[PDB]
């Protein structure tokens, strides 16, 4: 439904070459941040299951988690990034195609219309 | 260093001493007992504080905030303009209720200046604050907790209708 079946959409591709156009995530972005915690929390949530020390071993185990989630968060980013770039454009170029449909709407300051005014008694 | 202008009072007549017995007024004593122990310390402290601040003396500015363009000339859904005006009128209600205190503070002062008297030598005061309190009121009250200046203008443009249905 909606963007599934837009015009010109290669099958099973996560990122189209459309999208580099669009600025890279950022590697000090927040949300990419967040994926890297998320990381070390499943890194100390395995420790704790394996009964392990929960924040000092395995370093080399939980260093991977977090490399891991941040990989994948850049491109998940870069994939919400771009879809939500794509819903952008197709908006706008609707808005322009369809005038009738968005039309401008005459602009009246708070001096022309009225608004009821109901006392607070 | 109050303005009188703004803060009227009216001058002082106060009688001259008319001793008409011998005794010893005990209030003229002890005043000058007071003068000696109390109010010569206070005036050299006074004094002395006085100089140190005249040592260092620097100054603190009053702002001044330009008139932006109200309500009536903000478009509808014109955010930067919406909240520029609301900030004026919320400055020039701020400013309203400061100018009804001192009324009122004219008021009290007369009530308590003029003593047995105040019923009918206050009048011009009480006329004062009624004029003041009756404009406050049509401005500003019932608006509510959420007072905006889109509310205030809607309660203008009601008593303005009104106004026009009484012409008839």
């Amino acid at each position: 439904t909606m963007m599934s079946g837009r015009p010109g959409r290669v099958p099973l591709q996560f990122l189209p070459n459309e999208a580099r156009s669009l600025p890279p995530p950022k590697l000090t972005d927040p949300r990419l941040v967040y994926m890297g915690f998320l990381g070390y929390c499943s890194g100390l949530i395995d420790n704790a299951i394996r009964r392990r020390p929960v924040v000092s071993a395995g370093l080399h185990r939980q260093l991977l988690y977090v490399t891991s989630f941040v990989f994948f968060g850049y491109y998940l980013l870069k994939r919400q990034d771009y879809m939500y770039a794509l819903r952008d454009h197709d908006m706008f170029a609707y808005v322009k195609s369809h005038p009738e449909d968005f039309p401008e709407k005459d602009k009246k300051t708070y001096g022309e219309i009225l608004e009821e005014f109901h006392p607070v008694r | 260093s109050w303005d009188k202008d703004v803060y009227p009072e009216p001058p002082r007549r106060t009688p001259a001493p008319a001793p008409q017995t011998s005794l010893p007024n005990p209030v003229t004593y002890l005043t000058k007992i007071f003068d000696l122990l109390v109010d010569r310390p206070v005036t050299l402290a006074r004094e002395f504080i006085e100089q140190q601040h005249a040592k260092n003396r620097y100054y603190y500015y009053h702002r001044e905030f330009r008139r932006v363009p109200d309500i009536t000339e903000c478009e509808e859904k014109d955010i930067l303009c919406m909240f520029e005006a609301e900030m004026q009128w919320r400055r020039d209600y701020k400013v309203d209720q400061e100018i009804v205190n001192i009324i009122q503070e004219r008021l009290k002062a007369c009530q308590q200046r003029e003593g047995e008297s105040y019923r009918q030598n206050c009048a011009k005061e009480l006329e004062q604050f009624t004029q003041v309190s009756k404009a406050f009121q049509d401005r500003y009250s019932d608006l509510g907790a959420h007072y905006s200046a889109r509310k205030c203008l809607a309660k203008q443009k009601q008593r303005m209708l009104a106004e026009r249905k009484a012409a008839k």
